[PDB]
């Protein structure tokens, strides 16, 4: 799954 | 006596937290004197998550299409420049708040306190440890990107975190204030992973010292342990290595409590070998790792 | 994503807080409009400890006696008087960043903020709840007294706590700002013991509500249970009783999640039955009652001040 | 042990 960029 | 997660007081921090928007993007910065602090993806759009080219992105823009937000004050920006992955905006006005502060980049195992904001308002504060794999366990929604985590010492803010993001399995990542990530880690949503975690096994020596200070013993025992032979027990249980700096550093809560490091060692290795068969430690069922020695001097002395 | 025990930012409260001393005796007090409150044990020597007649330990003293300092500005003190446990002084500064506040008395399982200060300079700053048998589980040493525990509610700081002393046990024991008590202690040298404390079961619901949130449901079953029945398993296991305006509060959790508050009954009753075998609730071994369903509202959403 | 008053 992928990062979130906050 | 008793013994909490402690965080430092917020309110100097409160005093420099900003909003910064670009396009439909927002998120939180950080202003000090004439300068406000942000992570560089506030400047992404939809099609600028996977792959960025953050030096392209940031060449097409000018200073005003960066909206800072001081409460309900605009700051006008008369300049930006990219310093690895976060943006410094100078702005006309020095911040009046402005506390004495540093940039520190910590190591893994030392903790901070967490002031969560979003659109440049605070939401809450929380004490965090750097893991040693170099992500943080925090409590961060979509917006929370900017916050910072730091620690005070007299009158001085040592900024120590700026967040950024939250990996696929719940925990968090981010940069020092000169932009560098903690970790292997980068601004782009592609599947990343960190490396597996462990224990921090000299913050752990130190809560137990802590137990002792409050006045509990019931898990020591009369057994000593050499160096080599603790490391080598409490590896099987992903606890990272105790070298003789961890050992020097824990001296004053020894020295405090009469019992040598070596023989907490002990206590530790048999702790890790029973469990705590129904009793608490300092109100916890889980052996914790994110006080250090220097957190539980602080406490149990009541350093302001 | 993630939990953690979250306190309110404590800037309002900081500029509060100041140094109140009498002869030899050093503690916290509450600076807002010209008056500072603190505890009126301030007055007493070490031996006036036992067993101290406020009434007269008071009327020997006079403005002068009473030294407020405001980081390194002293406020000279213009009158004094006793309120329940509490002392108010008059000053001659009214203080400038005095916030919206009010007063408030909570009733247990409420949670609070608590700013930990000594000499009038925060120290830190945790989450506390009032336990049902009245005492808090905090961190104090000796000069903490004073120190205060509030909410905020947008633009106002509700304080509902001002701290006085140690139990025998290591937990701690205060008033409202008006000087009241929460539970059956008085502020003297002898020895207190509280009651029996028990579990917040609305607060234990709310925190599975939270873990829910955050991805964790193993321990979600396809059971059911009525709420008599439950406070039936509940009591054997030392929870306070849940109530229909227990459920009613977590309306809005249970409306997020799409969990019937009797299906997450359900779960804990189980958890309470067969344990957790090894397993953790949001990095907890044990089941966790500080949170109340606005606790875990406002963390989840992002509320800010 | 007594109370601390604190």
């Amino acid at each position: 799954s992928a990062v979130k960029l906050q | 006596s008793g013994f909490r997660k402690m965080a430092f007081p917020s309110g100097k921090v409160e005093g420099c937290m900003v909003q910064v928007t670009c396009g439909t993007t927002t998120l939180n910065g950080l202003w000090l004197d004439d300068v406000v602090y942000c992570p560089r993806h506030v400047i992404c759009t939809s099609e600028d998550m996977l792959n960025p080219n953050y030096e392209d992105l940031l060449i097409r823009k000018s200073n005003h299409n960066f909206l800072v937000q001081a409460g309900n004050v605009q700051l006008r920006v008369i300049g930006h420049s990219m310093q690895n992955c976060v943006l410094k905006l100078k702005v006309d006005t020095a911040n009046p708040k402005t506390p004495k502060y540093k940039f520190v980049r910590i190591q893994p195992g030392q903790t901070f306190s967490v002031l969560a904001c979003y659109n440049g308002s605070p939401s809450g504060v929380y004490q965090c440890a750097m893991r040693p794999n170099f992500t943080i366990k925090g409590s961060f929604l979509n917006g929370s990107a900017g916050s910072v985590g730091f620690n005070i010492d007299y009158d001085c803010v040592s900024f120590c975190y700026m967040h950024h993001m939250e990996l696929p399995t719940g925990v968090h990542a981010g940069t020092d204030l000169e932009g560098n990530f903690y970790g292997p880690f980068v601004d782009r949503q592609t599947a990343q992973a960190a490396g597996t975690d462990t224990t921090i096994t000299v913050n752990v020596l130190a809560w137990l010292y802590a137990a002792v200070i409050n006045g509990d013993r019931w898990f020591l025992n009369r057994f000593t342990t050499t160096l080599n032979d603790f490391n080598l027990v409490a590896m099987k249980y992903n606890y990272e290595p105790l070298t003789q700096d961890h050992v020097d550093i824990l001296g004053p809560l020894s020295a405090q409590t009469g019992i040598a490091v070596l023989d907490m060692c002990a206590s530790l290795k048999e702790l890790l070998q029973n469990g705590m068969n129904g009793r608490t430690i300092l109100g916890s069922a889980l052996l914790e790792d994110e006080f250090t020695p220097f957190d539980v001097v602080r406490q149990c002395s009541g350093v302001t």
